[PDB]
RNA sequence: CCGGCCGGGAACUCAAAGGAGACUGCCAGUGAUAAACUGGAGGAAGGUGGGGAUGACGUCAAGUCAUCAUGGCCCUUACGACCAGGGCUACACACGUGCUACAAUGGCGCAUACAAAGAGAAGCGACCUCGCGAGAGCAAGCGGACCUCAUAAAGUGCGUCGUAGUCCGGAUUGGAGUCUGCAACUCGACUCCAUGAAGUCGGAAUCGCUAGUAAUCGUGGAUCAGAAUGCCACGGUGAAUAC
RNA sequence: AAGAACCUUACCUGGUCUUGACAUCCACGGAAGUUUUCAGAGAUGAGAAUGUGCCUUCGGGAACCGUGAGACAGGUGCUGC
């Protein structure tokens, strides 16, 4: 209810409330509810404080926000250190998967220069 | 020149296929190959013999080749001595054996391929196409052919620029599918280059 | 991400690298195979991979094993361009 | 004696039996309501019968196949119009006055080459 | 006992062969069901007309294939002999079965 | 029309039937999961020992006349233009223009 | 077309009662061929309306339509090369049709929550005829009047 | 054994072949008593019944010598032939064309139905078993009106999401896998976990389309070892406008 | 272009052969074919086992394969005005 960076949802349903944390989305949060037994429709505010206390170590079973941040950033830092073509595309800001740079992939390319 | 080929649209109508045989999807490919092969062989070997057309059939995994020709004697040779060889050679690519059935065209001047091959045999002799066309039209009308449209295109007696020319006579209802109209397109090699000869021949109303 | 069973190397490269290891590091290898996969034993080698115009020497480090030879020999060269800043 | 009609709306084929006495309608063992009569255009099949009496006077056993919902519904409609044949001109007077007797074939056209659904152009540009 | 299913391209070309085999059957003991017309397979085709580009212009084709069931019930010797090597019909593929 | 390419193609046809479809299981079965972990290494090593060709997937399946890779029809084997030229000449039974 | 004066298509009358007019409203509303849903929103709206008006659905719409019903409209014609609008009287057949188009127009405009809520709001505003449809009507009168001098 | 499942019937659909039917043929009026038109009737259908195929004279010295063929020219120890790797997919940009969007006539959850037309033997490959999943193991049946791809989806009902860049959207990226194929880095697709970009219905300008049409939904193919938002085809729902 | 991962490919780099990858002509040899090993990125290159079939003229042949000669082969090389 206060965990992570902040995690103070209100009016949100249990799964969408949990989604706010970096590193956890819909299906994982549904797995958390299938584990705790909590219903999807319950409000975060009406839900029992002790069930939140179980919720804390429950979602602590899966690494989330900052550790995942520094993990992914350390991975990208790794790719850059390898000098791999992928890491070069990470340095250019250009796509890595294989998207066409000739016209599209503007999103990863950033705003148009001229 | 992009206009529809008259035979193709009447193949289900008044123009039965020159090769009538069913096959399974597996061997149909190879049988078409062999068909093209025997048609080439018979085309080359009998070119001077003026064969008009070759009607392939393939009953019971064995080929039977009807042959419509202007001059059956020059095709058969002396008392059939060529025919047997033609059956052996063809049979080898035909899947074995090769039956053959000769047939003479009673009025060879009417038939298109014979006319075109004649006109090509004239063109190689440096004969003037302006005469050839009128000669073909003359024989067609003397036989009472209901219609005709001769056309040619190419260098035309050494002219540097290729040019088309034609001369129709009689009723020529290409749009009427009821119509009995033979047709051919045959290329004629010359010193200045290839000269296509197209020949429409309207034989009858049905 | 590919090859469920069996990491892939072309046999001539695994034999050249085998007798390259047992004989001590001396000179870069002339391999054209971008298709192979780095293995643990290949580390420390300066083996030159074909970028299509020539061979570029790459010094193999254990930090790169699961990867392949190709992507460390970038083929197409786009330098930067002409910036043409005004 | 039992009466019959067929009809066929948009590649679908209907088959319609009708008899005196009972008034209930049954289509493919399913209830008149549960199959289509609770969905919209429920009353259309009865629309010709609204001009006359229906309630207990006649019952229908219908089977249909092919097409979608509205296609099988119009097939039921054409099938009722064809099943009124025993009362022929007697019903065809007012019935044709209201139509429904019309085949109304209006089959879908085939896609034309280079045209997305037999008309649409590939967004022609001036240049 | 016997289930024959013959096939050919042209309907008009397969009809007289159907008449000849049904007649060959009637004279050989008959016990014939009555031939079934069957649905006709129609392979659609659409090939590019031009040697190069002209992507908008294509040419349609189809190859109708008519089929016919025969269905003779009797395992009569006269029947099985008549169904053997009297089929003829060039261009018409017969398929016997039991 | 690039005869060396057609002879190369048919050489892949002959040689390709000659090797695989016979020894092909060495990858088609053995490389698939089974109780032969040690052997599968020597298996794939023989797989690369085979020439780069012989595999059917390397067959572009060229036309039997012009040899053109594109516009091919597996149902015939002829290129679209040549099966159409044969069609208009009446070579292929029942290949009339369709209008429905 | 240049010549044909062919008439309108025959739409189906409303299943509960023979108001083909509102059936034409259901036509000018259907999107993506969702006929049954469009019809269901129509009945749901007419029910939500009639209970509040106290009137029967059809007549409650009749005294909403009549109020929003267009009088005259401007259209380009007889240009001097400088182009200017020509006001003219509407054909009665085009009258209620163009009115229902203005109803749907006002419906698509603005947002609240549900489309059934927007529709109910537009019909409610049409009941005491102070809505966006009479607004567009009086606006068309403003586009005229000063243009009405032309003839 | 409530499944046409099987006796049983060719009854009816369906399925094809082969015929009839619509021709301004009939009625009325108009029309120069002309042809012809308008209206009506019956009729399944009324005016070319609906659709499709079929491209005149010719033009553009249109495109194609790179389908093929061809007159000449040119190379013929290379302007020929074989192999490995690379590239044809490169990116400061601009244009054309398609797809998913920007949402609660909606999204999402459960339940619940209703098609047509194609394809399959070096192949289509049920069922069961395993796996959230893509798929794996085994594998009946099918040259097909039987069996398989192969459960249509939009829809229908209820349930919730309560108008925000939002349970919209799905881009991008990171990680974990599947299958194909020698080979998935360059440069496949698909799946799962994570991530949730721009975008609030789009200006000047501009396009298509008159009925089973536009709109919208999904299905199948050929190409093919694998890989469609493309192409070709199929059906489901289904408008408005014509002064 | 009814589907560029290799293949395709016409392209680039490098390694390769010059009667040639394929077709016809002749001499001079081997059946063809077969499985297996090494060097090489591979094609190629060097081997090793193995086979010696098909009518008669059985002194020959023919089919297939290899070396040699030149005539030729080949070209997605240019010219659609």
């Amino acid at each position: 209810a206060r965990i992570a960076g902040i995690n103070i949802p209100d009016h949100k349903h249990a799964v969408i409330a949990l989604t706010s944390i970096y590193g956890v989305g819909k299906t994982r949060s549904k797995a958390i509810l299938a584990a705790a037994g909590i219903a999807e429709d319950v409000k975060i505010s009406e839900l029992s404080e002790g069930q939140i206390d179980t919720l804390r170590d429950e979602v602590a079973k899966f690494v989330v926000e900052g550790d995942l941040r520094r993990e992914i950033s350390m991975s990208i830092k790794r790719l850059m250190d390898l000098g791999c073509y992928r890491g070069l595309r990470h340095r250019r800001g250009l796509p890595v998967r294989g998207q066409r740079t000739k016209t599209n992939a503007r999103t990863r390319k950033g705003p148009r220069k001229p | 020149g992009q206009k529809v080929h008259p035979n193709g649209i009447r193949l289900g109508i008044v123009k039965p296929w020159n090769s009538t045989w069913f096959a399974n999807t597996k061997e149909f490919a190879d049988n078409l190959d062999s068909d093209f092969k025997v048609r080439q062989y018979l085309t080359k070997e009998l070119a001077k013999a003026s064969v008009s057309r070759i009607v392939i059939e393939r009953p019971a995994k064995s080929i039977r080749v009807t042959i419509h020709t202007a001059r059956p004697g020059i095709v058969i040779g002396k008392k059939g001595e060529d025919v047997e060889k033609l059956r052996k050679v063809v049979a080898d690519i035909a899947g074995v054996p090769a039956q053959i059935n000769i047939a003479e065209v009673r009025k060879p001047e009417l038939d298109a391929k014979l006319v075109a091959d004649s006109i090509t045999s004239q063109l190689e002799r440096r004969v003037m196409f302006r005469r050839a066309m009128k000669r073909a039209v003359q024989n067609a009308m003397r036989l009472g052919a209901k219609g005709i449209k001769v056309e040619v295109s190419g260098r035309l007696g050494g002219a540097e620029i290729a040019r088309t020319e034609w001369y129709r006579e009689g009723r020529v209802p290409l749009h009427t599918l009821r119509a009995d109209i033979d047709y051919n397109t045959s290329e004629a090699h010359t010193t200045y280059g290839v000269i296509g000869v197209k020949v429409w021949i309207f034989k009858g109303e049905i | 991400r590919s090859l469920k069973k069996g990491p892939f190397i072309d046999l001539h490269l695994l034999k050249k690298v085998e007798k390259a290891v047992e004989s001590g590091d001396k000179k870069p290898l002339r391999t054209w195979s971008r298709r192979s996969t780095i293995f643990p034993n290949m580390i420390g080698l300066t083996i030159a991979v074909h970028n299509g115009r020539q061979h570029v020497p790459v010094f193999v480090t254990d930090e790169m094993v699961g990867h392949k030879l190709g992507e460390f020999a970038p083929t197409r060269t786009y330098r930067g361009h002409a910036a043409d800043k005004k | 004696n039992q009466y019959y009609g067929t009809g066929r709306r948009k590649s679908s084929a209907a088959r319609v039996f009708i008899k005196p006495g009972n008034g209930k309608i049954v289509i493919n063992q399913r209830s008149l309501e549960q199959y289509f009569g609770r969905e919209t255009a429920r009353m259309v099949v009865r629309q010709p019968l609204e001009l006359v009496d229906m309630v207990e006077k006649l019952d229908l056993y219908i089977t249909v196949k092919g097409g979608g919902i509205s296609g099988q519904a119009g097939a039921i409609r054409h099938g009722i119009t064809r099943a009124l044949m025993e009362y022929d001109e007697s019903l065809r007077s007012e019935l044709r006055k209201a139509g429904f007797v019309t085949r109304d074939a209006r089959q879908v056209e085939r896609k034309k080459v280079g045209l997305r659904k037999a008309r649409r152009r590939p967004q022609f540009s001036k240049r | 006992r016997i289930r024959i299913r013959l096939k050919a391209f042209d309907h008009r070309l397969i009809d007289q062969a159907t008449a000849e085999i049904v007649e060959t059957a009637k004279r050989t003991g008959a016990q014939v069901r009555g031939p079934i017309p069957l649905p006709t397979r129609k392979e659609r085709f659409t090939v590019l007309i031009s040697p190069h580009v002209n992507k908008d212009a294509r040419d349609q084709y189809e190859i109708r294939t008519h089929l016919r069931l025969v269905d003779i019930v009797e395992p009569t010797e006269k029947t099985v002999d008549a169904l053997m090597r009297l089929d003829l019909a060039a261009g018409v593929d017969v398929q016997i079965s039991l | 029309a690039k005869q060396s390419m057609k002879a190369r193609e048919v050489k892949r046809v002959a040689l390709a039937d000659k090797y695989f479809a016979k020894r092909a299981e060495l990858k088609a079965i053995i490389s698939d999961v089974n109780a032969s972990d040690e052997d599968r290494w020597n298996a794939v090593l023989k797989l690369q020992t085979l020439p780069r060709d012989s595999s059917p997937s390397r067959q572009r399946n060229r036309c039997r006349q012009t040899g053109r890779p594109h516009g091919f029809l597996r149902k015939f084997g002829l290129s679209r233009i040549k099966v159409r030229e044969a069609a208009m000449r009446g070579e292929i039974p029942g290949l009339k223009k369709a209008s429905w | 077309p240049r010549r044909r004066v062919i008439g309108q298509r025959k739409i189906l009358p409303d299943p509960k009662f023979g108001s083909e007019l509102l059936a034409k409203f259901v036509n000018i509303l259907m999107v993506d061929g969702k006929k049954s849903t469009a019809e269901s929103i129509v009945y749901s709206a007419l029910e939500t309306l009639a209970q509040r008006s106290g009137k029967s659905e059809l007549e409650a719409f009749e005294v909403a339509l009549e109020n929003v019903r267009p009088t005259v409209e401007v259209k380009s014609r007889r240009v001097g090369g400088s182009t200017y609008q020509v006001p003219v009287e509407v054909r009665p057949v085009r009258r209620n049709a163009l009115a229902m188009r203005w109803i749907v127009e006002a419906a698509r405009k603005r947002g609240d929550k549900s489309m059934a809520l927007r529709l109910a709001n537009e019909l409610s505003d049409a009941a005491e005829n102070k809505g966006t449809a009479v607004k567009k009507r009086e606006d068309v009168h403003r586009m005229a009047e000063a243009n009405k001098a032309f003839a």
